C-alpha cells in the first residue's frame, strides 16, 4: 500500500526484464565484435535501440515515484540511478542538434586526414602516421610540422561545434537541477543519506587540488630530469630554465611519457626485465597464460573461473577468414556469463593485459551478487584500479621467478630497479598534471569562469604554469587545441584517470600492509596472501550498493583519497632524482617561450 | 512434485527457507519428511535464442501454504488504484517467464528439481523398500526368515 512497496515491486520487475534484455544485447554485441558481417551489425543495432527504448520507458515510469519518501538506501540509490533523464529534458530540436554535433565531432576526430605539403598524392592518417611520428621519430622539424598540422586541420574545424556543445551541455545540466556540466560530471562522486560518509561536489575539487599540491615536488623533479636528459638530444631547442615543448613529449598530446624511456633511461647498459624469450622457449600459449593467471587469482584467495569462460571465450585470433577487433575488453553478460575478447599473444605485456582483464572479470563476478542497477563498481575508477593493482603485482620479479619465467639465480640490481621505477613514473604520473589541468579547464569552461575569447589563452596559461609544457608557436582563438583529444571530443570524463591512479596505489599499499611484507612497495607481492585477498573481496562485494567512501574505508581504512601511497611507491626514485638534480634547476619559469 | 527452477535458487526448496520461489511459488513445511532431488538440464531445457516456455509467479498478495498450488492469473494490484484487468502503474502480471540460454553460467541454468514427499497415515503401508533375498542352503543348521 505504501510507496516503498510499489517501488520495490517496480525494481523487481526491472531486474527481471532489463536483465534478460541486456543479456541479449550483450550477446548481440559479442557476436558482432567476434564476427564482423552485415547481419551482426543490424542485430546489435536493433538490440541497442530496443534497450534504449526500454530504458526510456522504465525511466518515464519511475519518474512518478517520489525520492524523499523512500527510507531504504538501496531502493533510493536504484531509483536515482534509474531516473537519470539526461538526454530527454531538453527539447526535441535541441536534442537532435546535440546528437548531430556529437556525430560530426566523432566523424571529424575519427576520419581526420592531413596531407603533406610536398606530397599531395599521399596523405597521413592519425593512427598509422601521427602516432608513429610522435613516438618513434626524433626530428624536431617533422614532429613540429605534425603537431601543427594536427592542431590546425582538426582544431579549427571543431571551434563552433565545441562552442555549441558546451552551451547545450550547460543547458542540459541546468535542466537537470545542476549548476553546470562539470557539476553533472562531479555528481557521480556525490553520496548522501549516510552519516559520516557524505561527500559533496566541491570537496572532490578540493581533495584533487590538495593531492596535486602534495605530489607537485615529485613531478617537478621528474620534469627537471626529463628536461636535463632531453637537452642532450636537443641542444638549441630546449632551455634549462623554460618548459618542455609540446611536440617533444613522445605523444600526440603529451599525455603519456612512456615513449621517452629510450631517451631518459637511467642506466642503458642493463636491459629491462623482459621474459618474452623465456616465455617462447618454454612453449607457452594464451591458454597457459590464462591458466597461470587463474592459478595466481586462486592463490590470492579468489574463486576460479566459470566453465563458460573457458568454453565460450575467444582467447586467440581466429584467423584471416574471421575478422575481429583486437582490443582487450571485459564482457559482463549479466546472467552469470563472463568472457574476454583479446587477441592474446605470447608477450609479457599481453600477460599483464590478461591479468588486468581477469581482474576485471573477478570484479564483475564479485558484484554480480547485486541487482542490475547495482551491478557496477563503487565509482568510475574502481574497476581500472583493481585491474592495475593485479597487473602491477604480476609484473614483480619475485612473481616472475616464482612462476618459472625468470631464472631463480637472477639477482636484483638497483639499476634495474631505478629503471623500472622511472618507467612506472613516466607511464603513470606523467599524465597526472595533464589530467588535472584538462579537468580544471573543462570545469571552468562549463561553469563559465572562462570567457569565450580566452579559452585557448587560459588553456596554454595553465599548461605552462601548472604543467611544464610550453607551446612552440602562438595559437589564436581559431586554433581550438584542447578539442584535439578523444575524451573531450566524444563526451567522456577525464578525472576518472586521476581517481583510479590514486586508488591503485592506495589498494597496493593496503594489500601490501595486510600481507605482512617488509621493504619497498614496488617489490611487494600478494600472490600467497589470503588475508589481503579476503580484505579486497570484502570491498569488491559491495559494488555500487555502498558508497565509495565506505568501500575505501573497508579496503584501505580511510574515507578520503590520499596521495601518500603514490609518494611512498616512488620514494627510492624520488631520492635518486633528488641526488641526480644537484646542479640542475628544479622547476620551470613561465616567462620563457620558443617564439 | 516435478518442476523446473533456476540454478541460483535451488536451495530455496527446503524446510525453513525464504525467497521469491519459497514464498510465492512452492513452499515446504518446517516438519517436511522427504528428500529433495535436483540435476542440471542445460542440454535439454536450453535453446539458442532463449527458452521462454517456463514461468514463475513473481508477485503475490501473500505467502503460500505448504503443498499449495496457485494457477491464478489475476493482475497483481500493487497500489490503491484498482486494476481493471490491464497492466500499468501498480498493475503487474504475476507470472514471469524465465530466460534460458545455452551460454548461461552456473546459477542461471535450468535445474530440474523433484520433491519426494513421504506421508504416513492410518491406512496400511502400500509402498515399501525392496526386500533383499539371499540364496538357499540345505542340510545345515541356519536361521531363516521368509515372511515373518
Ligand atoms: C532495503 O531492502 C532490502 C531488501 O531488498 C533489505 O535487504 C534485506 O536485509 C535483511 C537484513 O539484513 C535480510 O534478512 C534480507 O534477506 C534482505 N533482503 C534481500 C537481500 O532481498 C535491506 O535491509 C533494506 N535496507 C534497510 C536499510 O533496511
Ligand atoms: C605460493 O605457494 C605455492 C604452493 O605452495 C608455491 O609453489 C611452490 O613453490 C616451491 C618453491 O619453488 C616449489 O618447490 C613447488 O614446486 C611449488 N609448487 C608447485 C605446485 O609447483 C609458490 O612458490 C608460493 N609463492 C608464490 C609467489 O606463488
Ligand atoms: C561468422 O559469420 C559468418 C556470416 O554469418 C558465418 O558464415 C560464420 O560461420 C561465422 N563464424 C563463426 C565462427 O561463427
Ligand atoms: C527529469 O527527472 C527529474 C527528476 O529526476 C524531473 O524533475 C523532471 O521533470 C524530469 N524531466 C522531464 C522532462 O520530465
Ligand atoms: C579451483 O580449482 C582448483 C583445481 O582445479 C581446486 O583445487 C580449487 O579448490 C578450486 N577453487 C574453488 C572451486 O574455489
Ligand atoms: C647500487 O648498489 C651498489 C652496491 O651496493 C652501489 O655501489 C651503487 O651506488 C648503488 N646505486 C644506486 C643508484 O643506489
Amino acid at each position: 500500500s505504501t510507496i516503498e512497496e510499489q517501488a520495490k515491486t517496480f525494481l523487481d520487475k526491472f531486474n527481471h526484464e532489463a536483465e534478460d534484455l541486456f543479456y541479449q544485447s550483450s550477446l548481440a554485441s559479442w557476436n558482432y565484435n567476434t564476427n564482423i558481417t552485415e547481419e551482426n551489425v543490424q542485430n546489435m543495432n536493433n538490440a541497442g535501440d530496443k534497450w534504449s527504448a526500454f530504458l526510456k520507458e522504465q525511466s518515464t515510469l519511475a519518474q512518478m515515484y517520489p525520492l524523499q519518501e523512500i527510507q531504504n538506501l538501496t531502493v533510493k540509490l536504484q531509483l536515482q540511478a534509474l531516473q537519470q533523464n539526461g538526454s530527454s529534458v531538453l527539447s526535441e530540436d535541441k536534442s537532435k542538434r546535440l546528437n548531430t554535433i556529437l556525430n560530426t565531432m566523432s566523424t571529424i576526430y575519427s576520419t581526420g586526414k592531413v596531407c603533406n605539403p610536398d606530397n599531395p598524392q599521399e596523405c597521413l592518417l592519425l593512427e598509422p602516421g601521427l602516432n608513429e611520428i610522435m613516438a618513434n621519430s626524433l626530428d624536431y622539424n617533422e614532429r613540429l610540422w605534425a603537431w601543427e598540422s594536427w592542431r590546425s586541420e582538426v582544431g579549427k574545424q571543431l571551434r563552433p561545434l565545441y562552442e555549441e556543445y558546451v552551451v547545450l551541455k550547460n543547458e542540459m545540466a541546468r535542466a537537470n537541477h545542476y549548476e553546470d556540466y562539470g557539476d553533472y560530471w562531479r555528481g557521480d562522486y556525490e553520496v548522501n543519506g549516510v552519516d559520516g560518509y557524505d561527500y559533496s561536489r566541491g570537496q572532490l575539487i578540493e581533495d584533487v587540488e590538495h593531492t596535486f599540491e602534495e605530489i607537485k615536488p615529485l613531478y617537478e623533479h621528474l620534469h627537471a630530469y626529463v628536461r636535463a636528459k632531453l637537452m642532450n638530444a636537443y641542444p638549441s631547442y630546449i632551455s634549462p630554465i623554460g618548459c618542455l615543448p609540446a611536440h617533444l613529449l613522445g605523444d600526440m598530446w603529451g599525455r603519456f611519457w612512456t615513449n621517452l624511456y629510450s631517451l631518459t633511461v637511467p642506466f642503458g647498459q642493463k636491459p629491462n626485465i623482459d621474459v618474452t624469450d623465456a616465455m617462447v622457449d618454454q612453449a607457452w600459449d594464451a591458454q597457459r597464460i590464462f591458466k597461470e593467471a587463474e592459478k595466481f587469482f586462486v592463490s590470492v584467495g579468489l574463486p576460479n573461473m566459470t566453465q563458460g569462460f573457458w568454453e565460450n571465450s575467444m582467447l586467440t585470433d581466429p584467423g584471416n577468414v574471421q575478422k575481429a577487433v583486437c582490443h582487450p575488453t571485459a564482457w559482463d553478460l549479466g546472467k552469470g556469463d563472463f568472457r574476454i575478447l583479446m587477441c592474446t599473444k605470447v608477450t609479457m605485456d599481453d600477460f599483464l593485459t590478461a591479468h588486468h582483464e581477469m581482474g576485471h572479470i573477478q570484479y564483475d563476478m564479485a558484484y554480480a551478487a547485486q541487482p542490475f542497477l547495482l551491478r557496477n563498481g563503487a565509482n568510475e575508477g574502481f574497476h581500472e584500479a583493481v585491474g592495475e593493482i593485479m597487473s602491477l603485482s604480476a609484473a614483480t620479479p619475485k612473481h616472475l621467478k616464482s612462476i618459472g619465467l625468470l631464472s631463480p639465480d637472477f639477482q636484483e640490481d638497483n639499476e634495474t630497479e631505478i629503471n623500472f621505477l622511472l618507467k612506472q613514473a613516466l607511464t603513470i604520473v606523467g599524465t597526472l598534471p595533464f589530467t588535472y589541468m584538462l579537468e580544471k579547464w573543462r570545469w571552468m569552461v562549463f561553469k563559465g569562469e572562462i570567457p569565450k575569447d580566452q579559452w585557448m589563452k587560459k588553456w596554454w596559461e595553465m599548461k605552462r604554469e601548472i604543467v611544464g609544457v610550453v607551446e612552440p608557436v602562438p595559437h589564436d582563438e581559431t586554433y581550438c587545441d584542447p578539442a584535439s583529444l578523444f575524451h573531450v571530443s566524444n563526451d567522456y570524463s577525464f578525472i576518472r584517470y586521476y581517481t583510479r591512479t590514486l586508488y591503485q596505489f592506495q589498494f597496493q599499499e593496503a594489500l601490501c600492509q595486510a600481507a605482512k611484507h617488509e621493504g619497498p612497495l614496488h617489490k611487494c607481492d600478494i600472490s600467497n596472501s589470503t588475508e589481503a585477498g579476503q580484505k579486497l573481496f570484502n570491498m569488491l562485494r559491495l559494488g555500487k550498493s555502498e558508497p565509495w567512501t565506505l568501500a575505501l574505508e573497508n579496503v584501505v581504512g580511510a574515507k578520503n583519497m590520499n596521495v601518500r601511497p603514490l609518494l611512498n611507491y616512488f620514494e627510492p626514485l624520488f631520492t635518486w632524482l633528488k641526488d641526480q638534480n644537484k646542479n640542475s634547476f628544479v622547476g620551470w619559469s613561465t616567462d620563457w617561450s620558443p617564439y | 512434485d516435478s518442476f523446473v527452477i533456476r540454478g541460483d535458487e535451488v536451495r530455496q526448496i527446503a524446510p525453513g527457507q525464504t525467497g521469491k520461489i519459497a514464498d510465492y511459488n512452492y513452499k515446504l513445511p518446517d516438519d517436511f519428511t522427504g528428500c529433495v532431488i535436483a540435476w542440471n538440464s542445460n542440454n535439454l531445457d536450453s535453446k539458442v535464442g532463449g527458452n521462454y516456455n517456463y514461468l514463475y509467479r513473481l508477485f503475490r498478495k501473500s505467502n503460500l501454504k505448504p503443498f499449495e498450488r496457485d494457477i491464478s492469473t489475476e493482475i497483481y494490484q500493487a497500489g490503491s488504484t484498482p486494476c481493471n484487468g490491464v497492466e500499468g502503474f501498480n498493475c503487474y502480471f504475476p507470472l514471469q517467464s524465465y530466460g534460458f540460454q545455452p551460454t548461461n553460467g552456473v546459477g542461471y541454468q535450468p535445474y530440474r528439481v523433484v520433491v519426494l514427499s513421504f506421508e504416513l497415515l492410518h491406512a496400511p503401508a502400500t509402498v515399501c523398500g525392496p526386500k533383499k533375498s539371499t540364496n538357499l542352503v540345505k542340510n545345515k543348521c541356519v536361521n531363516f526368515n521368509f515372511n515373518g
